[PDB]
């Protein structure tokens, strides 16, 4: 029997157990209990969460999944240096990797939504936080690492007019030759489209709903009346497109396109950093403040409406630990004093993959310290919250399994399970 | 004096080492050759995570033996 554990009508196989044990190996996990038992149980607990999510119609919009995937890929490229390495390491194209990653990202987001629903109304009082910590040893006080607040001003490099014109020239030439029967759309996309994932399919996107396309493309694509007409040149965040309809099939359209990207050179990166260094010089001269410069001059959508103050996705606040910072910013900030404004530097923003130029100001640095209830409340509070959430989820698991079909491979009957006191050993 | 570096996804290189090489140095020999950042590299042999301040001798790394790699915030 290759079946280890059944939850509802879903089986956990010995191969699933092996994969999870290897993942624990590479992560260097250390086990207080027996990993032979602990891992299959963890795999079953995951199935309980997904099972409840089906019953409760907890769904994650595809949009949010693709955003998380793109965020991870961008972090991956930062860690690996280049896209080309990342592709070698996984031994797959960037688009193959995106496909593989979406399942795991969706499921992760489903479980998180299921858990928030189950244990989101848990609150803790200051008195409760104090108690939790008063009641523990001396060496077990949590250390708060050095945390910085950082303000940023960003600017995209400018594309020279001649380069935009060169892109438009080629797209009108491709358009002309296809119209005149001299070249077919798929061949020109294979040769020239810079959307790698669709280019290898002769430009074909596959079927897509209107909200699943960037809006400039959606606008143009749903106005196409037949499978012969080539759209006008349309600019998106990805670059410049010409679009041809393949098929309207329901509410979704399949199209093919050729994407051309205007080139950014070192020359334009240098010029953008120079405009930012000039802005920094005016701030050092007190012609205007950093707050005003961010609100008036920054192109960073996320921060420009709040004086360029960067928000940490980890803790929901402005406080970053150095490792929670984009790697190019961390390296600059590390050498900086409070109130300093950095030299302008190029970075790749992780939300969209685009090279931007930035200056940062170190608003504040609080050196590492042992936490206090007076000054590190949020830090201590989150610790206690997370423990009470965990205790609630454990209680929930025990209730849920009593209301769910479960069968365990009898080769695991000797196990001490966390959540099952007398499981049924059939399958 | 060479060993294999392997991840879980079909990628494997051969890397020239000496038993006297520290662990943070093999991690440098990988950055040298393939470009990954060594503060992010994790190396594993016989199921133990290789402590940076130790040597291949210290882990009894043999020749033509396989070392496992993952990268922090990518696959581990």
């Amino acid at each position: 029997m290759e079946v280890v554990w059944v939850i509802g009508d879903e089986a956990i196989l010995k191969s699933d157990v092996e994969e999870a044990r290897l993942a624990a190996l590479y992560e260097g996990r250390k086990f207080d209990g027996d990993p032979y038992c602990v891992i299959p149980e963890e795999l079953a607990v995951q199935k309980l969460y997904m099972h409840q999510a089906v019953l409760d119609s907890i769904e994650v919009p595809e949009a949010e999944v693709i955003q998380r995937v793109d965020y991870q890929i961008n972090n991956y490229i930062q860690a690996m240096g280049t896209r080309e390495k990342l592709e070698e390491y996984f031994n797959k194209t960037s688009t193959q990797i995106r496909e593989a990653m979406r399942e795991n990202a969706r499921d992760g987001l489903i479980v998180q939504r299921m858990q928030q629903k189950l244990v989101g109304d848990i609150k803790v009082t200051p008195a409760e936080v104090r108690r939790y910590f008063k009641e523990l040893p001396q060496d077990s006080i949590p250390y708060v690492p050095t945390q910085v607040e950082v303000q940023i001003i960003t600017q995209q490099p400018k594309i020279p007019v001649a380069e935009i014109e060169d892109v438009k020239r080629r797209l009108r030439e491709y358009t002309d030759r296809i119209n005149k029967g001299e070249s077919d759309f798929s061949t020109l996309a294979l040769l020239y489209s810079e959307d790698r994932g669709s280019a290898i399919k002769g430009g074909e996107t596959g079927f897509m709903g209107k909200g699943q396309m960037v809006p400039e493309y959606a606008n143009v694509a749903f106005n196409l009346q037949d499978t012969k007409k080539i759209s006008k040149i349309v600019e998106s965040e990805y670059g410049f497109h010409i679009i041809q309809l393949i098929e309207k099939r329901g509410d979704r359209i399949n199209t093919r396109h050729i994407l051309l990207k205007p080139k950014v050179s070192d020359k334009e990166l240098d010029e953008a950093n120079a405009r930012l260094d000039s802005i920094a010089n005016d701030i050092r001269s007190d012609k205007f403040t950093f707050d005003q410069a961010a609100s008036a001059l920054s192109q960073d959508k996320d921060t420009r409406n709040n004086h360029g103050l960067m928000q940490n996705p980890q803790n929901q606040t402005a406080k970053f630990e150095m490792q929670d910072l984009p790697q190019e910013i961390a390296k600059v900030v590390d050498k900086m004093n409070i109130g300093e404004i950095s030299k302008a530097f190029t970075m790749v923003n992780p939300k969209d993959g685009k090279e931007v130029c930035a200056i940062v100001k170190l608003k504040s640095r609080i050196n590492g310290h042992k936490a206090t209830i007076t000054d590190d409340y949020q830090n201590l509070k989150e610790i206690v919250l997370d423990k009470r959430r965990e205790e609630a989820l454990q209680k929930w698991i025990v209730e849920k399994q009593k209301h769910t079909y479960v069968r365990i491979n009898p080769a695991w009957q000797r196990c001490d399970f966390k959540y099952w006191s007398h499981p049924q050993f059939e399958k | 004096m060479q060993v294999f570096i392997k991840n879980r996804y079909g990628w494997t290189i051969t890397l020239e080492v000496s038993p006297t090489d520290t662990v943070e140095n093999v991690k440098q020999k990988i950055q040298d050759k393939e470009g990954f950042p060594p503060d992010k590299i994790r190396l594993i042999y016989g199921g133990k995570q290789m402590e940076d301040g130790r040597t291949l001798a210290d882990y009894n790394v043999q020749k033509d033996s396989t070392i496992l790699i993952c990268i922090r915030d990518v696959d581990c």
